[PDB]
């Protein structure tokens, strides 16, 4: 029996320009077991309209799964990635760094 | 260059609701093709990618009765397992196995595996050499012993060496257009400043196919690998794939480097300078 | 399109020789396959399976397997009578087993002493009712029907005395009508002993 | 293309 | 502790329009798939039915048929309602659990015979020849042949008997029945069978020779408005005496 704790990413799929539709990803991996909860935040509220890819795993049996929604970019608004998971202690928020 | 085709099964009990989640998935190299979930409202085998659907109904009819079996199975292994680990029937477990096949720039067979594990473990694991079994523990060798009495190891030899092969070279040939392109990837350049003597610059590969790509850093016509920090490959989302390397030695100005990317594809390996 | 082709027959093989059955899938994801043996009235029995090219012997029973033409085969060594029967190929399909329709088998029994003859049997309880029989005859002898009037002629079929060590082929004829012998009750057939007192 | 044998229960 | 399947009944006669029940058992293996199977005379078994440890997997849906598995092990088939394009001869199966190579046995069958009209239905009549005296004295060898006639449906099961002993040794039975009347569409049938034995052994009046036919037909509780008896399954037989000339 083992529980491994996720890494997390948030990005978008194309480089953001304010004003041009693109998706925002939220890539989690390297975790165990398989329930998960994601959640892609903007400014705060959570968003509606958000998939999620076909759970898969690695040689090390570790799951990994991409969430995302398509959206308009612009800098006044702060995007996010609300992750939680029995290994961690509280949900953990990543915001998304218009260049990471 | 190499290439594989893999199967991924997962299944996790849901003790009190019902019967378990089953989500079966099918890829070409970093392509996924296929797809069942128990709990999707089809109940079939779906397509992932154009060139598969091209296939007729009775292969659909056949993966859809063999995914469904192996979700079946898996429910009855889930079952089996608490037994062996003495586990109340409370509580939720997981069962997963993988199997897939290698081949080279000849399209020639590589090498085959299969394994299983549950609860996130390794559990029984078919050698390189397909024939002999890896049991974990006590509970392992039972299954061990039960599948060398059955001949596993050499049903699962035929399909790995033959069947395996003989599908990923069709796969291969009706996805040319897609299995066997080859996307460079676009590279990039950007920093922000945070005080002078210390700022961040970063390096980018976006678009790119297949993942495998190798991005390392070289300093002052020398080259080094321990302290630069980049991240794991990740997906687009669109078929491509996306990986970083940024520089964390900021000295004011910047002192001459550049990345070195390796990549399938690009005819030199690419190197970007930083210049305003 | 036929999933699984198999000539039906009824194919003949003399006792002793080697009978070959062969088979035809259109399924290329097909990995498995199997062969069962069938008699009259009977559920199939199987015989052999195979999950690779080449061949794999039980016995009398050789099977083959070539998927680059999608073609397995049935070997039967030594024939014997008792082979007769339907031979089905199964490919399995994917979690199921798909069949063929079978060909049918007809080991023909080597007669040693040929002994051609046509005997009257008469009803035990009380009637005039009567039966012809022709035994003893050769396997090459192929007994014709009565396409003619009233009267029945049934099939021949081999029988087996073990102690004995003798096998021998038969029909039956009969018919109800008055004036009827069996003098002419075989159409074609070999000049066997026809008696009277 | 799944593979049709070698599967079974633990 | 090894496998076995077995399927109930063997034989049945049905109207149009009457419920069906077939069962099958299996035994040696736990969770194992179970499959039922159609064959229709001169061709192969035909899927109708393919269910896993925990639910039906096959994606067919035959017409007027449906599937049940009870427990782990008994698997059943019904129809409510029979149509006469049902007769056939269902086949129960087996495999181990998942993918593999073990088990793939079917059931001894149950033959289905839906019939229009039970009117037609008649037992067989049975007769048994004695040996020719010419056969006698020019082989040593003695046959008897035994007559089935003029039963309908055309399944029947007919067996030797000598001294109250079945035997299978010097026997030989049609492989299949005679239409009586080749133009009649529900023509009855007939059947032979012949059993050799030595001339001495027939020759001794202490042995006793019984031709017996089993044969399968209505049941007591079937619609039936002639005047004759109910013709139901049943054993019919004729017997005969060992001759000294």
């Amino acid at each position: 029996m083992i529980q491994r704790t996720p890494k997390i990413q948030v990005y978008s799929r194309h480089p953001a320009e304010n004003g041009k539709s693109n998706f925002l990803n939220c890539y989690v991996s390297g975790f165990h077991p398989s329930d998960i909860e994601v959640d892609l935040l903007k400014n705060g509220e959570r968003i509606e309209k958000v998939e999620h890819s076909d759970l898969s795993f690695s040689k090390d049996w570790s799951f990994y799964l991409l969430y995302y929604t398509e959206f308009t970019p612009t800098e006044k608004d702060e995007y996010a990635c609300r992750v939680n998971h029995v290994t961690l202690s509280q949900p953990k928020i990543v915001k998304w760094d218009r260049d990471m | 260059g190499s290439h594989s085709m893999r199967y991924f099964f997962t299944s996790v009990s849901r003790p009190g609701r019902g019967e378990p989640r089953f989500i079966a998935v099918g890829y070409v190299d970093d392509t996924q093709f296929v797809r069942f979930d128990s709990d999707a409202a089809s109940q079939r085998m779906e397509p992932r990618a154009p060139w598969i659907e091209q296939e007729g109904p009775e292969y659909w009819d056949g993966e859809t009765r063999k995914v469904k079996a192996h979700s079946q199975t898996h429910r009855v292994d889930l079952g089996t397992l608490r037994g062996y680990y003495n586990q109340s029937e409370a509580g939720s477990h997981t069962v997963q196995r993988m199997y897939g096949c290698d081949v080279g720039s000849d399209w020639r067979f590589l090498r085959g595996y299969h394994q299983y594990a549950y609860d996130g473990k390794d559990y029984i694991a078919l050698k390189e050499d397909l024939r002999s079994w890896t049991a974990a523990d006590m509970a392992a060798q039972t299954t061990k012993h039960k599948w060398e009495a059955a001949h596993v190891a050499e049903q699962l030899r035929a399909y790995l060496e033959g069947t395996c092969v003989e599908w990923l070279r069709r796969y291969l040939e009706n996805g040319k257009e897609t299995l066997q392109r080859t996307d460079a990837p676009k590279t990039h350049m950007t920093h922000h400043a945070v005080s002078d003597h210390e700022a961040t610059l970063r390096c980018w590969a976006l678009s790119f196919y297949p993942a495998e790509i190798t991005l390392t850093w070289q300093r002052d016509g020398e080259d080094q690998t321990q302290d630069t920090e980049l991240v794991e490959t990740r997906p687009a989302g669109d078929g491509t794939f996306q990986k970083w390397a940024a520089v964390v030695v900021p000295s004011g100005q910047e002192q001459r480097y550049t990345c070195h990317v390796q990549h399938e594809g690009l005819p030199k390996p690419l190197t970007l300078r930083w210049e305003p | 399109q036929k999933e699984v082709e198999q000539n039906s027959g009824p194919l003949s093989v003399p006792e002793g020789a080697i009978a070959s059955l062969n088979c035809t899938y259109s399924f290329l994801g097909s990995q498995s396959f199997f062969w069962y043996r069938q008699y009259s009235g009977k559920s199939p029995e199987l015989i052999m399976f195979t999950y690779r090219e080449g061949d794999k012997e039980d016995g009398r029973f050789t099977a083959q397997l070539n998927k680059a033409s999608q073609h397995v085969s049935l070997l039967i060594r030594d024939s014997q009578p008792s082979d007769s029967a339907t031979y089905l190929c199964a490919v399995n399909d994917g979690g199921r087993l798909t069949f063929g329709d079978g060909t049918t088998l007809t080991v023909k029994p080597n007669i040693q002493n040929p002994d051609p003859a046509v005997y009257q049997l008469r009803d035990s309880k009380s009637s005039d009712k009567s039966v012809c029989l022709f035994t003893d005859f050769d396997s090459q002898t192929n007994v014709s029907q009565s396409k003619d009037s009233d009267v029945y002629i049934t099939d021949k079929c081999v029988l087996d005395m073990r102690s004995m060590d003798f096998k021998s082929n038969s029909a039956v004829a009969w018919s109800n009508k008055s004036d009827f012998a069996c003098a002419n009750a075989f159409n074609n057939s070999i000049i066997p002993e026809d008696t009277f007192f | 293309e799944l593979a049709g044998i070698g599967a079974l229960t633990v | 502790m090894s496998q076995t399947i077995h399927q109930w009944p063997a034989t049945l006669v049905q109207p149009v329009g009457s419920p069906l029940s077939l069962e099958c058992t299996v035994e040696g293996t736990s969770n194992p798939n179970l499959y039922w199977y159609r064959q229709a005379a001169g061709r192969g078994p035909q899927l109708l039915f393919y269910w896993g440890p925990f639910g039906q997997i096959s994606s067919e849906v035959p017409q007027n048929l449906s599937a049940s598995r009870p427990q782990d092990r008994q698997f059943i088939l019904s129809s409510k309602k029979l149509l006469l394009s049902d007769s056939g001869f269902y086949l129960c199966a087996w495999s181990e659990t998942g993918l593999g190579m073990g088990g793939w046995q079917f059931g001894e069958g149950s033959r289905l015979t839906v019939l229009e009209d039970l009117k037609n239905v008649f037992p067989p009549e049975v007769a048994v020849f004695e040996p020719s005296e010419a056969e006698i004295s020019h082989t040593q060898k003695a046959t008897l042949v035994c007559l089935a006639t003029g039963f309908y449906p055309d399944h029947v099961e007919l067996s030797w008997w000598v001294n109250g002993k079945e035997v299978h040794s010097g026997v030989c039975t049609d492989p299949q029945p005679l239409k009586e009347q080749p133009a009649l569409n529900d023509s009855r049938y007939a059947l032979s069978s012949r059993l050799r034995v030595s001339a001495t052994f027939w020759q001794d009046p202490r042995n006793h020779f019984r031709c017996q036919v089993q044969f399968y037909g209505l049941s007591e509780n079937d619609e039936w408005t002639q005047d004759r008896a109910k013709p139901v399954t049943q054993i019919v037989s004729a017997e005969a005496w060992g001759r000294a000339d």
